[PDB]
DNA sequence: GGTTATAGGTTTGCGGACGGGGCCGGG
DNA sequence: CCCGGCCCCGTCCATTATTAT
RNA sequence: CUUAGAAAGCAAACCUAUAACCGUUCACCGCCGCACAGGCGG
């Protein structure tokens, strides 16, 4: 009962290098397609020739960003494409919210010229990973975050599939994926649960590490411009802080001092 | 002559029976703004600027503190005023109207059907005495456990709880219950019924029978026949009855408040609104109309009796009057 | 001496790519079986694109062995073929060299397990592997050893009048043997 | 007399400030993108409003909804009902109405819902007419918009549902007060407008409370509450009048006063939105035109300037 | 029946700082370019935006839709609905009233989802009104743009297809916490304001448990809650009341406490955006203004004496 | 070239007539 | 002191359902 | 003195989860080697 303590939140910052345009918004208006930038509209109360780089800065959207990264059903709830990037099925309604959260990546490089083209570009970026998305994974359509339909016998072995995939991930840790057939959330005033998954500190952390991985090596080819990610910057939260690397970068732990926060309990 | 008499905001439907036409009741006029009102024909009333209103406008300017229909008697007074001109006037009116329910009072006191207020007493003597759980225990039978309880049958083994509530809720399922067919079990049970209770006859205003009826006037055959094992002095009223429940079924309101702390619950209104069900529109819902634009009221007379009238409402010094109900209306012009 | 044409079926399941490179594959798996050092292929309508039309070129016997095999047998409805019959007498010929790159995100991991390189040395190696592009057309071979989907790339000689004999190593585009072209 | 004069009643404009629709009209039938009419958009108070297209074959008989989102705020604006206004001015006595008796009503005429907001009696032909009127408060800023809402956790019934909101909103309103409604009480049954139903020598006492209660709303001034037999209206060419009250002018200038204050510091906090009065600007008017304020607002005064009129003769 | 004094609400501005669209309006009928009509973009909340363009085709009935890519940020601003906001702030109870009974009902009557936001029971008629009043979080950045979205199959109808999207979003925000909502819970029926139907020795339990809560928020303070047979509101001129429980300062001012506590730590995950409040102001209003804080006054002052206001008085 | 799939499209309540008894007034 | 009218409280009531190119 | 008069549509609710504007979703995972040399296997 009572308060949830542990690390809230994995936040990050990232800082990538590349040369061109990775991610194109497409052909507006004599017409251009263009790139992706924050804040433009071609609309007066325009000319492809009139823009400043620095007001409307080059991005790229956090749907490519991810594309890249995943680069990729009992198999999609294994794969880490169900248990990081999130998925929807249009028939019935099942899905799972990602855990994994990214702000745009911000070219700081004001080279631009007339298609509109771009030279060297610096990108810099912010993220974090959520403890309560991920170490959770609803199997039930009561709430109706309902990822699978599921069997008895389907819920266990399920569990049991996701325990060997993250085992695969990280062979020196002992991950454990425990199924049960009520989870309740910290805080609630009635006892009410869904059937699900709860995953252990290895399994969490094994996860963690993967995609904070997947996120340092991540690069990205476009046929005339490439990214690939520079620096990486790591923040394990365990304060009521978002994005605490952001606004205040003294704070910052590196290590995981804490064990992962708990935020369901089986009833 | 030509008074232009602007207004914003005025109601333009009327809640009440009988008229403001004629000298009103020592009890009042009917009230009927009650959805169950409303839903019936008639009740529902929209209103326009008539000759009345119009009329009643001008007594209003020349200062008249009697009503239109005291005016128009000559009650207190030697002659009508307007007797003459009244014929000779009329107006146009330039109304912009709106759609839009709104909440009224009804001051009739009625009580609600269901709803109660304070608290509810679980100490009171019906539900705690000795006698309570076989006598309370009918209402829990099945259909057909009770129809044999009907002839002679001694037996209640029901154990159930005792709360206001629960007997209540039981009454409200046993209620919902679908209605039956007459046939011999049913026969003979109507035939031990109306023997003991010849008065009302069980079956419906048309052709049905009711479950509710037969568990009610089960309860009532216990509460006779519990009498000679104990008293039920306490579960009767003055002038005898079981409170809330009749023969034929049972009401909520005074079940709840002969078990409740406090009064009953007084309907303080409802919203003005009529949904009924037209064919080919389906679904129609009707509101409270709110008129505002300008009136334009001619009065056909000479140039002198024009400034007569004129010269008269600048005596009367009139100002900021409603129009029809609850307006805001004033006079923005004077043509002679 | 002697070859058939496949024509890929367009489907609204799947379209020309997919159809493309699983048929690709399933040919692969096929001269695995087979064994056959000998067997070629070509891309006649590829135009940017390898295109609708794959050209398998050999022996005609090996050619009646894969039609009798019946290697692509769920997507032989998707596909139109025609029998095995030997070259035209006016052609020409060209090799079908697959083109990989000698840079990889998993060299680059091997060559900082194995400690070979520095910190901006990974910059260097990346900014020259993201630097290079292949305007090739290429195909996206799914898998089942390695369990990977990888991106195989293929680039041609340009006309060569006489034939060159060769091996064709495994999916059958040859590295320095020429394969008819018409 | 032959003249009425002093202010014949006190105009006002009233502006007034908040953010959301503190009052709703209710659910309307709309039709959706789909086509089929869908009966869950809640609407608020629109002036001129109406979900009707009109255009339908004759053979239905139906009118053709219009979509939730298409609403001209500049035609049809925002409004607050002048219900609803003056509901939650007088809110702290809005159920002490239904109690109203006869014996009791004596406690129900020395009140501010006596004096000013009016009252009813309940099976009783007892009554008096509010002094104020009030228009309803209608934006001048205009900003709404389709607002889409949901229920987390289930896809149901009630799930799904869609509003039209408002952000920051500026009202503007027009209202009186009129000094003959508020100056005269009718303990008379004569011409219906009774207030009590009154025996011999009562009138004096009641008028003492009435006293009592108007001193008490402003005590450095000096009330007179005055009952008496016979009372006629001054302009009139009537010579028949009834037994009342009437107030003097410091009187009528504590009820006055009274008002204002409640009005100028009047709010709203409903439906998840609120309102305040801002700004209110005042008119003492002993002209010859009915809410100059309104058309002309250079000729106004703020500051009363004359006694307030007297509409009465004693017997 | 004097005037009520002491701190009568408790206000405050928020501002808040984000990354993309926290809450998103929908998917909105609009032009494509230059291809007429497109049936899929998303658009976020937007106050004042209307997808029309006020040009019609008179018989036709159709409605001139306007440009995706036509958006003034600075007349029609991104913002976060109301219900979002009180959504992500009460989380953790949120599907818990859906399960709500009578005894149910006492164990969300003494909570932060019972205490301080609303709710109501359809089936029993059971409801209680949310002292807590927030209005909408307004983008004073205004980045916005038109993006374009694509699928990797880019083949079929999920395709391709476009969001109106954000960058750095700064909100602010004003609110507002009611003591008379607060401070006062009907058990009664009789003015239809009942929280849960209770029997004659249920309701000083049920204050027991509520001072328990109270209590449990801060160990520091001495909350009490006082259950009556009946309560009686200010301003009544026949005291008429209720029978409920009445929350002394301490409890007050614990529950306005955590309830600011739980605004000023309040983050949002949600749409691929995130929002966290950066600062806080808070003003303790015993004046007649409402938002105080929002019109200019550069000389407020909170005095730790000053008591919270007394609406109502026992009978 | 495609130019959104997927469900959800509101939930609750919103009286009064009729009969008997008691009290008050008139003969 | 008797009769009739009026007023207040207890008792017992309950009818309905449609629409879109 | 008009449609007698007085008359809250009120209380509660995340538009929510997923998706390169682009050359065919996908430049992948390993092996030989000092190699950011050149190649190999699927």
């Amino acid at each position: 009962m009572q308060k949830v303590t542990g690390i809230k939140s994995v936040d990050f910052k990232i800082k990538a290098l590349g040369h061109g345009v990775v991610n194109w918004n497409g052909p507006t208006t004599d017409n251009h397609t263009l790139p992706k930038l924050r804040g433009y509209t071609n609309l007066t109360g325009k000319q492809a020739t009139d823009i400043n780089f620095k007001e409307t800065p080059l991005y790229i959207s956090q749907n490519c960003i991810r594309h890249h990264l995943f680069r990729e059903l009992k198999n999609v709830l294994a794969s880490i494409t169900g248990l990081i990037r999130g998925y929807v099925v249009p028939s019935s309604q099942c899905k799972r919210t990602s855990p994994l959260l990214l702000e745009d990546f911000v070219d700081q490089l004001g080279n631009g010229n007339f298609k509109t083209t771009f030279g060297d570009t610096e990108y810099i970026s912010y993220g974090s990973i959520s403890i309560e998305q991920l170490q959770f994974i609803s199997l039930d359509k009561k709430f109706d975050r309902a990822a699978m339909v599921i069997k008895e016998g389907e819920g266990e072995v399920i569990a049991a599939e996701l325990q060997n995939y993250i085992q695969s991930l990280n062979p020196s840790l002992n991950p454990q994926a425990i199924f049960h057939s009520n989870y309740v959330r910290r805080g609630t005033i009635f006892e009410e649960g869904e059937c699900g998954i709860l995953l252990n500190d290895d399994a969490v952390k094994a996860l963690v590490a993967e995609t904070l991985e997947r996120l340092a090596n991540l690069s990205i080819r476009q046929a005339k411009g490439y990214m690939y990610v520079d620096d990486i910057t790591v923040d394990y939260n365990d304060s009521h802080k978002m994005m605490r690397i952001k606004r205040d970068e003294s704070e910052i732990i590196n290590e995981q001092h804490a064990p992962f926060a708990q935020y369901f309990y089986a009833k | 002559m030509k008074i232009i008499i602007e207004y914003d905001s005025c109601w333009r439907n009327a809640f009440l029976g009988g008229s403001n036409n004629e000298p009103v009741p020592k009890k009042g006029r009917e009230f009927l703004g009650s959805m169950t009102s409303l839903k019936k024909e008639g009740n529902f009333k929209v209103c326009e600027n008539t000759l009345d209103t119009v009329m009643g406008v001008l007594n209003r300017l020349i200062g008249d503190q009697r009503k239109l229909y005291q005016a128009r008697s000559k009650m207190y007074e030697s002659a009508y005023y307007f007797e003459a001109l009244e014929d000779k006037v009329s107006f146009i009116d330039k109304p912009q109207l709106t759609n839009e329910i709104s909440f009224i009072r009804n001051m009739n006191g009625s009580t609600d059907q269901n709803a109660f207020t304070g608290m509810i007493k679980v100490s009171d003597p019906v539900f705690t005495s000795e006698y309570s759980q076989q006598f309370w225990g009918v209402l829990a039978l099945d259909f057909t456990q009770l129809c044999d309880f009907i002839i002679k049958q001694s037996q209640v083994v029901g154990s159930i709880e005792l709360n206001p509530l629960s007997i209540i809720n039981r009454l409200e399922s046993l209620n919902q219950e679908k209605a039956l067919e007459n046939s011999d079990d049913l026969a003979q049970v109507l035939k031990v019924l109306n023997e003991y209770f010849p008065d009302i006859e069980y079956l419906n205003n048309k052709g049905l029978i009711t479950p509710i009826s037969i568990y009610c006037s089960a309860l009532y055959l216990q509460l006779a026949r519990l009498e000679t094992s104990f008293n039920m002095t306490t579960a009767k009223t003055k002038a005898g009855g079981i409170s809330g429940i009749s023969k034929r079924g049972f009401t909520k309101k005074d079940f709840m408040d002969r078990y409740t702390t406090g009064p009953k619950k007084t309907i303080w209104g409802n919203p003005f609104i009529k949904k009924e069900k037209i064919k080919g529109q389906g679904e129609v819902t009707s509101m409270m109309t709110k008129a505002s634009g300008q009136l334009e009221i001619s009065i056909d007379v000479d140039r002198d009796k024009a400034q007569e009238i004129k010269i008269l409402i600048e005596n009367a010094g009139v100002s900021s009057f409603y129009l029809g109900k609850k307006g805001l209306a004033y006079v923005s012009n004077i043509k002679l | 001496n002697s070859y058939i044409d496949i024509r890929l079926k367009p489907d609204a399941e799947m379209r020309e790519a997919e159809l493309s490179s699983k048929v690709f594959t399933k040919f692969h798996k096929a001269l695995v079986t087979l064994n056959s050092h000998k067997i070629g292929i070509s891309f006649p309508q590829m135009k940017l694109s390898l295109g609708q039309l794959f050209r398998i070129h050999g022996d005609a016997s090996l050619l009646h062995d894969l039609q009798g095999l019946d290697w692509l047998g769920p997507l032989a409805g998707y596909c139109q073929v025609t029998a095995v019959s030997a070259v035209p007498d006016h052609v020409q010929y060209r090799i079908v060299s697959v083109k990989r790159s000698n840079l990889s995100k998993a060299k680059l991991k091997r060559l900082i397990a194995r400690g070979s390189i520095d910190k901006d040395g990974e910059k260097r190696y990346k900014v020259k592997m993201l630097g290079q592009g292949f305007d090739n057309p290429y195909l996206d071979l799914f898998s089942s050893s390695t369990g990977q989907v990888y991106r195989k790339f293929f680039e041609f000689s340009d006309i060569q009048a006489h034939p060159l004999d060769g091996e064709f190593d495994s999916y059958g585009l040859s590295k320095t043997a020429t394969v008819p072209w018409f």
